[PDB]
RNA sequence: GUCGACGUACUUCAUAGGAUCA
RNA sequence: AUUCAUAAUAACUUUUCGAAUCGCAUGGCCUUGUGCUGGCGAUGGUUCAUUCAAAUUUCUGCCCUAUCAACUUUCGAUGGUAGGAUAGUGGCCUACCAUGGUUUCAACGGGUAACGGGGAAUAAGGGUUCGAUUCCGGAGAGGGAGCCUGAGAAACGGCUACCACAUCCAAGGAAGGCAGCAGGCGCGCAAAUUACCCAAUCCUAAUUCAGGGAGGUAGUGACAAUAAAUAACGAUACAGUUGUAAUUGGAAUGAGUACAAUGUAAAUACCUUAACGAGGAACAAUUGGAGGGCAAGUCUGGUGCCAGCAGCCG
RNA sequence: UAUCUGGUUGAUCCUGCCAGUAGUCAUAUGCUUGUCUCAAAGAUUAAGCCAUGCAUGUCUAAGUAUAAGCAAUUUAUACAGUGAAACUGCGAAUGGCUCAUUAAAUCAGUUAUCGUUUAUUUGAUAGUUUACAUGGUAUAACUGUGGUAAUUCUAGA
């Protein structure tokens, strides 16, 4: 059996949630999913799955426990407008947005740098020019 | 340099703001403001490393932006804003109020307090002048400018702000058997009764100041700040009352409450 | 940059290795107490010379300074919770007293051989350094663990361990699967 | 020039004595 | 402690300031007019105070050198007066004045593989040495000189000359500053990645969001440090109750491989853990020192058969 | 230096002497280099020279959009959603690197500004100055016409 413990409570109206410690005694396992622990939350506390955020987890030498820092919101709106982009995206609340790597945009970046204006002048007599 | 910095490293940040040394490279530099930077406790490590409110400072900045943290009753959106002595934080959301005051050890302490007396504050006069136009002003300790003070009013006293109106309700004059707060030095935190002032002209004045254990300290004026008459404050005061105490005597609190 | 990690040397050579009668000690104590190598009597020797040392600077002050109580009570008393100092023996004087010998007895390979455990102190590290051997509800694999007062009396092979009630080891159930072939 | 002086650096010679025994 | 704060009188000024700015919302009075009045904010603005700062500044404290004993003063050295300049005091500079200023209690000159300090090493104590280097302060951006902007710069990832180097060139011209992060040359003999990210730290902006080689993450010569594997328990055999096993029995386990999950901005790794992973446990630990013994063998010397050198070679 | 080893003769003792054996730190170098945690990276007194890449930009409801920008729209015939470019404001004087120069200089502690400047933050503070609101004494972006081999070059309208 698995049996999740929350330690160090506290509620913070300011971010319209609750903090806490989660210690999970898993005897006779690796460790327990992330996703097995927010459903397991969200049932104890009575909220969504998605107003459940779990992270930190480090199961101690010698195995059978693990330990780490748990947060529920009141509703799911307050979910998405608090927690990071990252977390969001681990639990699929949101999308990764795909970006360039950083050399290709600050190269991007210095050769905008170069040119003034919008460039459609450039292009037209460098056209006329060739 | 160049002009003024704008970067504090975490080992030059304070002492009394209590961090962690390799948590990173660099600490809140709080920004220009009533307090000055050395004395003064900046609200990211107020609701962070004190209260535990927020985790990181991006949270912080969420909180501030909210607009639910008000400094002396005005809403502050700075994460670097620099509150210090004898100001009054409000959150409203917690219900929770909140007085800024040196613990025994010389750091600031989490005090909660009521709403009633957190509708005021005590600061020290620093200079009492006349204006343009020979309006009367009066500048204490956290850059108040108060006009038409009471004339009686002179520095070093302490006067009672209303932080609704921004004016003085009452002060109290820096006498022998007066009841007195360190602000400064060793003696950091420690509170106790006035027994004599030395007067030394063109140099520091000296206050000698006996505790209720009827030690005795002496400290530089600068460092004293009038709170109220012996037995009367009129703030309410961390816990241990400013009482300093030995090593020996902690260890036996502490294993005896354990 | 990022602010120093402190650091620090937990041994030091003697000040004469060649000594025969040092060299001699040194065989028996690591013949007794089953040592890897001459640095982990190095540093035994260096921790208890930096008690006595810290000893002798508290019984040069005058008695009632409050420095050399508080600091002789603290000593005093981490040494009588680490089971070096025994109950009735809490002066300095007796702490000046202490040997080698007293550190290397309260190791966990020493305990875990005398509580019947292991055959040999050898056995006793292998089975240490075998995740065999748990302190209350926890897995020690370090012989050099320090067994305090309270925590002797839970020493005691671990629940994952084979011979703790767990499943058996690879070996044990590889022959047995070969066998049932 | 197998030159002089000085400075610097090295090498080298000066260690056995008393008592007993054959 | 003041000619201080402040006030008043008479004038003066290429002379300022005293809201011609923006968002959200539509309340209250009535003579019913797109009439009057009115809320919550942003951004500007004179002066004072506070804060972050800046500038100058008082006292004390620096290694070697006396075979450096006099130095400074013409071209400011010491001081007075008046002016110019400065944000301001001031030989800071100008004009006129006097002749002053430092020094055997070591001035002046020279050397410094001299940035200073918190600190580091040793020592029983006195002392001796090191401190480019995680923090504070100062100076510099190839070398001198000089400036626009701006509150803040004598800025150099701002500009201009000269000195030296050096790139493109159609020869008319143009563009330069890694003692920032990577990465090269300086030799013909050598040593971290031209990696990932703003997730933590905080910083900048009109600003919650953008940006940050500051910083963090990982990679890479055993820098310096902590813990710690390479076997444990038996039986049998052989040899002079001891030693030796390519003898033998079944139990344990991580180096490594790997579902998975945790970890992370995303990864790697750690801690976990299904399943594999040990007898030469060949899953084959090293760096130094000391001492042997052997021949139809080799060299050298001699009071025969010996001695020295040595011996991967018979 | 210390302890230990050896030599001091025909031998053995007792002295004395001599040779070798101590140390971490520092530089260079050799051999080896399985695991966990943690952490550093100067040096030819050459602050000598650098190819290539990056390292400072920035927009909220709230300064300026008829982009011939995108998208919704009759929830707008003055605009209003989002918004490239440019003007405007702010920052770029912080951070990072190195130790060349510097011997009452820097720096440390301790003073002073009644000797002065101070963007910004914070608090005060201005009935005394066609208005149902003034100009180009004006331009960018943009349209269009061009020069140079070439550059974060720019000329006329
Ligand atoms: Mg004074
Ligand atoms: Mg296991
Ligand atoms: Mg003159
Ligand atoms: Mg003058
Ligand atoms: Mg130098
Ligand atoms: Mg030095
Ligand atoms: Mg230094
Ligand atoms: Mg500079
Ligand atoms: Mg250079
Ligand atoms: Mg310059
Ligand atoms: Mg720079
Ligand atoms: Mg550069
Ligand atoms: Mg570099
Ligand atoms: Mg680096
Ligand atoms: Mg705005
Ligand atoms: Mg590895
Ligand atoms: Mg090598
Ligand atoms: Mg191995
Ligand atoms: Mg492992
Ligand atoms: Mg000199
Ligand atoms: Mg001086
Ligand atoms: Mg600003
Ligand atoms: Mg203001
Ligand atoms: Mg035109």
């Amino acid at each position: 059996a698995v049996t999740i413990r929350t330690r160090k409570v506290i509620s913070n109206p300011l971010l319209a949630r609750k903090q806490f410690v989660v210690d999970v005694l898993h005897p006779n396992r690796a460790n327990v999913s992330k996703d097995e622990l927010r459903e397991k939350l969200a049932e104890v506390y009575k909220a969504e799955k998605d107003a459940v955020s779990v992270f930190g987890f480090r199961t101690q030498f010698g195995g059978g426990k693990s330990v780490g820092f748990g947060l529920v919101y009141n509703s799911v709106a307050e979910a998405k407008k608090f927690e990071p982009t990252y977390r969001l995206v681990r639990y699929g609340l949101a999308e990764k947005v795909e970006k360039a790597s950083r050399q290709q945009r600050k190269q991007k970046k210095n050769r905008d740098k170069k040119i003034f204006g919008t460039g459609k002048r450039l292009a037209k007599k460098v056209a006329r020019r060739n | 340099a160049r002009g003024p910095k704008k970067h504090l490293k975490r080992l030059a940040a304070p002492h009394h703001w209590l961090l962690d040394k390799l948590s990173g490279c660099y600490a809140p530099r709080p920004s220009a403001g009533p307090h000055k930077l050395r004395e003064s406790l900046p609200l990211i490590v107020f609701l962070r490393n004190r209260l535990k409110y927020a985790l990181n400072g991006r949270e912080v900045k969420a909180i501030l932006m909210q607009r639910h943290v008000k400094v002396d009753g005005k809403v502050r959106t700075d994460t670097t804003y620099p509150a210090g002595f004898m100001d009054v934080i409000t959150l409203d959301a917690t219900n929770e109020n909140f007085r800024l005051v040196y613990d025994v050890k010389g750091r600031f302490a989490v005090h909660r307090i009521t709403d009633e007396e957190a509708s005021y504050k005590l600061g020290k006069v620093k200079k009492v002048q006349l204006g343009k136009k020979g309006v009367p002003y009066v500048v204490t300790h956290d850059g108040r400018t108060i006009r038409y003070p009471d004339p009686n009013i002179k520095v070093n006293d302490t006067v009672k702000i209303d932080l609704a109106s921004g004016k003085i309700t009452d002060f109290i004059k820096f006498d022998a058997g007066k009841l007195v707060y360190v602000t400064g030095g060793r003696n950091l935190g420690r509170i106790g009764t006035i027994v004599h002032k030395e007067r030394h002209d063109g140099g520091f004045d000296l206050v000698h100041i006996k505790d209720s254990l009827d030690n005795t300290f002496v400290t530089r004026l600068n460092n004293v700040f009038v709170i109220g008459e012996q037995g009367k404050p009129y703030i309410s005061l961390p816990k241990g009352k400013g009482i300093k105490l030995s090593i020996a005597e902690e260890r036996d609190r502490r294993r005896a409450q354990q | 940059p990022r602010a120093p990690r402190t650091y620090s040397k937990t041994y030091s050579t003697p000040k004469r290795p060649y000594e025969s009668s040092r060299l001699d000690a040194e065989l028996k104590l690591a013949g007794e107490f089953g040592l890897k190598n001459k640095k982990e009597i190095y540093r035994i020797s260096f921790q208890l010379s930096k008690i006595r040392r810290a000893a002798r600077d508290l019984l040069t002050r005058d008695e009632k300074d409050p420095k050399r109580l508080f600091e002789g009570n603290a000593l005093i008393r981490r040494l009588v919770r680490v089971g070096v100092l025994s109950e009735d023996k809490k002066k300095l004087d007796y702490v000046l007293a202490l040997k080698v010998e007293d550190f290397l007895e309260r190791r966990l390979q020493t305990q875990v051989y005398k509580l019947g455990l292991a055959k040999s102190v050898h056995h006793a590290r292998v089975l240490i350094t075998q995740r065999h051997i748990a302190v209350g509800k926890q897995i020690v694999n370090i012989p050099s663990f320090m067994v305090r007062l309270d925590s002797e009396k839970h020493i005691d092979f671990a629940p994952t361990s084979p011979f703790g009630g767990a499943r058996p080891g690879r070996v044990a159930r590889r022959n047995a699967a070969r066998k049932a072939e």
